[PDB]
C-alpha cells in the first residue's frame, strides 16, 4: 500500500471489479487459495433456498499486455463479513487499496 | 614509545537478544578505531557464510504458479516463507528435512522431522495454513551451506522440484562506534563497539575472529610485495592416410610428417614438386576430403611445442 | 502538521540526517534528505528492447 | 560542475585557516587527514610554467 | 542506452550478447584460423554452444 | 503493399557451405554442378558421368569429380549428395568413433 | 570451500622515479579493492614513524615575522624549505644540528654541521640564498621522532619559531579500483596504488611497512 495517499485508492480497488465483494452478509464457512463459500445470514436469505455463495478466484490468467491476473483471499475462516466487502485482493491491490 | 603500539583485544560481549549482540574492542590507538571499524563492517556484511534453503519437493504440486486444495497460501508464497527459514547445521554441508502435517490450524517450523545435526533457532516461523480438516501436506526440503547470493537462475530436474533463491548470509546489520577509553594511565586512547544483528545462526565472537582472519589472509599478500589447441586430427601423422607408395614417398621427401603440414601446402606448389603427377594429386585430395579436409587451409602458431 | 507528526516519531524536524560512505565510513559534510518514497516499475523492459 | 563549484568556494573561519603550505600534495594530505577544510584560505607555494 | 562514469572519451561500453551476433563472420575467421575449427560448420556449431 | 521474405533451402544451405570452402575455380564448378543434381531427400539423382558431360570439357578425368563429391558428402547434414541409401549410411557411420560398441 | 578467498595473482610494480611507484594488484573479491586500499591510505597517512624537524632559533630572529639582513627570502620561506628537509637518525630520537654560513650564493644542506648519527637523505636541498658578501646566518634546528603529521597551531621562550613535523615519509597516496575477470566471474577488483615518498624509504618498503601494522594490529583474533 502507497503509504502516503489521498484517500482515493479504495474507490478506484472496488470499481474497477478486479476484487471479489460480498453479494450478501454472512460468515466464511470455507477458503482456500481458488475458492471461498460464505454462509449468508437469514435476513437476507430467499424462501426455498440454500443459503450459501461461492467465490470462484481467478488464478495465473494471461492478459491483453501478456502479464499476469492473480487473486488471493484477505478473510479468514468463520469471521463475518457485510455487503460490499472485499473478499479477496485482485492484482495491484492490497486489502481493498489501490496498490501499484 | 614511538615504534610501541598497544595492540586491541576483545574485552566483553553484550546480549542483548538472540539476534542482536554488541562486541567491544580495547585498546585502540589514535585513528585505528575507523580503520578497523568499517573494514570489519565491509567483511562482516559481504563474507560470512550460513546455511540456506536451495530446494523444496511437495508432493502434489507440479510447479509454483499453482494452488493446493485445503491450504490458505499459494506455493509461491510458502516458497517465499521457506526462504526465510533459520537453520544452524553443525556436521555436513547438505542435509534434506521432512515435514508432515495435517488438521486445521498453522503450520510452522515446529513441525520439522528433529534431526541430530540441525538445530531450528525460531520454531514459531509460520510456513503455511491448513484451512481443511482432511487436508495435509507433506513435503522435503533441502539445505546447504554457502556465503553470499546465488539466484536460482544462474545455477535434468524432475516435474515436481521447485528451486530457491540462496540469501546465506546470515548478517542483518552491521554498526560502530569509537568512545574515549579509560585505560589506566593515558587519554589518547579509544574503544570500538560493533553492534551486531543477525538471524540467530551465528556465534558474535567466531564472527569477528572470522572476519580478522580473512582481513589477515588478504594482507599477507601486501606484507611481502613482490612481482595452440589444433585440432587433434591436424596433430596426427601422414601414415596415417591410407596412401601409396610413391605418393607417401613423395610427401617424405618434401619434409611432411603430420596432417598440419599437408593442409597448409597449395595444389600449385603440390603440382610443382618433382615426381608427382597429377594423380597421385588427386588421390591425395581424395584420401584428404574422405575425412573433411581439404588443401589450402591456413594456420597461425604452427607447429605446436609439441 | 509534518513536522509535528515528525516530532512524534522522534526524528529530525527538517528531514535531512547525517550519512557515511559505505565504502571508506567518512561522513558526508552536509545533511542529506533521506525518506521514502512510492515508486513504480514501468512497462518498458531492456528485455524487449535489445 | 557543482562538484567544481564547490571545491573552489571559500569560507571566512573554516578549519585550518591561515596555515603554509609547501605545495598541493600537503594540502591534500591535510584535507584528507581532516586536519583542514576545504575552504580554509592559506597560503601555498606554486610553481607554473609559461 | 545508461551511464558509464568510468570511461575515457574514446570508448564505450557495448553488452557482449550483442557484440557475438554483430562480429558473427569475424569470429568464424578467426576461430578457423588457429586450428580450432577445421570447417565452418565446426565454427557454426561451437558459436551456437557458446563455449 | 505486402512482399514475402526469402527462405533458406537445401540447396542455398549447400551453395553457402561451397561458397566458404577452399576450392578451386574448376572444383567449385564441379562442386556447384553436382550440388544443383541434388534433389530434396539429400540424394544425387544423376550420375557422375552426367555431371562430368555438363562440365564442359575433355581435360578432365572421373577421380576429380569422385574426390569433390567426397568433399561435399561431408557437409552439414552429413550424408547428403550420396548415390544409394548403401553410400549414405556408410558415410554416416564413418564419423562415429571406434569406441561405439556395435 | 566457503572459507577460501581468491588471492592477487598478478602483482606488477611501475617505477616513474627513484621515489615514485605504481603497484597493480588483480583478481580480488567484489569489494575488497575499497577495503584494503583505504586501510592501506589511512595507515599510510596517518600513523607512520619518523623523524622530522619540529622548531628553529635564529639569533637575529624573535618573531616570526622579524627582519633579516643579507637574505633574499623570508622567515616563512626559510621554514618552508625546512619543512621540507629530509633526515635520517639512527642515535635517539631528539637531535640538535647547528648551520653557520658566510658569504654568498644558495646555502644548501650540504653546508649543515656533520654528525655520527643525522644523515641528510639529500644535500642538494636549498634551505636559503646569501646575496650580500658581508652577511651571515646562525642557526639550530631540532629535529625528533613521531608518527603522523602534527599541525603548529595545536601547539600554541623568545626567539623559538615553531613548524610543522612531517613525520611521515609518504608524500602522497592515491589508490583506485578498476573491473577485472578470471574467464568465467565477471564482478571482480583490480587495486592500483599510486604513491610517492620524500626519498627517506622506498615505496615499497612504505607499503609493506604499513601492511605489517595493520596485520599485527589484528594478532589477538586471527586464527
Amino acid at each position: 500500500k502507497p503509504l502516503v495517499g489521498t484517500g482515493m485508492e479504495r474507490a478506484v480497488a472496488v470499481d474497477s471489479g478486479v476484487t471479489a465483494v460480498a453479494k450478501r452478509g454472512g460468515v466464511v464457512q470455507y477458503v482456500d487459495a481458488s475458492r471461498i463459500v460464505i454462509k449468508v445470514n437469514e435476513d437476507e436469505m430467499y424462501p426455498g433456498e440454500a443459503g450459501i455463495d461461492i467465490y470462484n478466484l481467478t488464478k495465473y490468467t494471461r492478459s491483453n499486455q501478456n502479464t499476469c491476473i492473480n487473486q488471493m483471499p484477505c478473510v479468514s475462516l468463520g469471521e463475518p463479513v457485510e455487503r460490499g466487502d472485499v473478499l479477496a485482493d485482485g492484482p495491484s491491490t492490497d486489502l481493498g487499496e489501490l496498490a501499484l | 614509545s614511538v615504534t610501541e603500539f598497544l595492540k586491541p583485544r576483545l574485552v566483553d560481549i553484550e546480549q542483548v537478544s538472540s539476534t542482536h549482540a554488541k562486541v567491544t574492542l580495547e585498546p585502540l590507538e589514535r585513528g585505528f578505531g575507523h580503520t578497523l571499524g568499517n573494514a570489519l563492517r565491509r567483511i562482516l556484511l559481504s563474507s560470512m557464510p550460513g546455511c540456506a534453503v536451495t530446494e523444496v519437493e511437495i508432493d502434489g504440486v507440479l510447479h509454483e504458479y499453482s494452488t493446493k486444495e485445503g491450504v490458505q497460501e499459494d506455493i509461491l508464497e510458502i516458497l517465499l516463507n521457506l526462504k526465510g527459514l533459520a537453520v544452524r547445521v553443525q556436521g555436513k554441508d547438505e542435509v534434506i528435512l521432512t515435514l508432515n502435517k495435517s488438521g486445521i490450524g498453522p503450520v510452522t517450523a515446529a513441525d520439522i522431522t528433529h534431526d541430530g545435526d540441525v538445530e531450528i533457532v525460531k520454531p514459531q516461523h509460520v510456513i503455511c495454513h491448513l484451512t481443511d480438516e482432511n487436508a495435509s501436506i507433506s513435503m522435503r526440503i533441502k539445505v546447504q551451506r554457502g556465503r553470499g547470493y546465488v539466484p536460482a537462475s544462474t545455477r535434468e530436474r524432475p516435474i515436481g522440484r521447485l528451486l530457491v533463491d540462496a540469501c546465506y548470509s546470515p548478517v542483518e546489520r552491521i554498526a560502530y562506534n569509537v568512545e574515549a577509553a579509560r585505560v589506566e594511565q593515558r587519554t589518547d586512547l579509544d574503544k570500538l563497539v560493533i553492534e551486531m544483528e543477525t538471524n540467530g545462526t551465528i556465534d558474535p565472537e567466531e564472527a569477528i575472529r572470522r572476519a580478522a582472519t580473512i582481513l589477515a589472509e588478504q594482507l599477507e599478500a601486501f606484507v611481502d610485495l613482490r612481482d595452440p589447441e589444433f585440432d587433434p586430427i591436424l596433430l596426427r601423422p601422414v601414415d596415417d592416410l591410407e596412401l601409396t607408395v610413391r605418393s607417401a614417398n613423395c610427401l617424405k621427401a618434401e619434409a611432411i610428417h603430420y596432417i598440419g603440414d599437408l593442409v597448409q601446402r597449395t595444389e600449385v606448389e603440390l603440382l610443382k614438386t618433382p615426381n608427382l603427377g597429377k594423380k597421385s594429386l588427386t588421390e591425395i585430395k581424395d584420401v584428404l576430403a574422405s575425412r573433411g579436409l581439404s588443401l589450402g587451409m591456413r594456420l597461425e602458431n604452427w607447429p605446436p611445442a609439441s | 502538521e509534518i513536522k509535528e507528526l515528525l516530532k512524534l516519531g522522534d526524528l529530525p524536524t527538517s528531514g535531512q540526517i547525517r550519512l557515511y560512505d559505505g565504502r571508506t565510513g567518512e561522513q558526508f559534510e552536509r545533511p542529506v534528505t533521506v525518506g521514502y518514497m512510492y515508486m513504480l516499475k514501468l512497462n518498458h523492459l531492456v528485455d524487449d528492447k535489445m | 560542475v557543482l562538484g567544481l563549484y564547490y571545491m573552489t568556494r571559500d569560507c571566512v573561519n573554516a578549519k585550518g585557516e591561515g596555515m603554509v603550505l609547501t605545495g598541493p600534495k600537503e594540502a591534500e594530505r591535510l584535507y584528507r587527514s581532516g586536519l583542514a577544510s576545504l575552504h580554509a584560505r592559506v597560503k601555498v607555494r606554486i610553481t607554473e610554467y609559461e | 542506452i545508461t551511464v558509464g562514469p568510468y570511461l575515457r572519451l574514446h570508448q564505450c561500453g557495448l553488452p557482449k550478447k550483442m557484440a557475438l551476433e554483430l562480429f558473427k563472420p569475424f569470429i568464424y575467421g578467426k576461430l578457423e584460423l588457429r586450428g580450432l575449427a577445421t570447417t565452418i560448420k565446426a565454427a557454426k556449431k561451437m558459436v551456437e554452444r557458446e563455449e | 503493399v505486402y512482399q514475402g521474405e526469402t527462405t533458406q533451402t537445401l540447396q542455398d544451405y549447400l551453395m553457402w557451405q561451397v561458397e566458404l570452402t577452399p576450392f578451386s575455380d574448376t572444383d567449385r564448378a564441379i562442386a556447384t554442378s553436382i550440388v544443383d543434381a541434388v534433389d530434396e531427400t539429400g540424394y544425387l539423382t544423376v550420375p557422375l558421368e552426367d555431371i562430368l558431360e555438363s562440365i564442359g570439357d575433355e581435360e578432365i578425368d572421373i577421380d576429380e569429380v569422385e574426390a569433390v563429391l567426397k568433399r561435399i558428402q561431408r557437409f552439414d547434414p552429413v550424408g547428403v549428395a550420396a548415390k544409394d541409401l548403401r553410400d549414405c549410411l556408410l558415410i554416416q557411420l564413418s564419423q562415429f568413433d571406434k569406441t561405439t560398441p556395435w
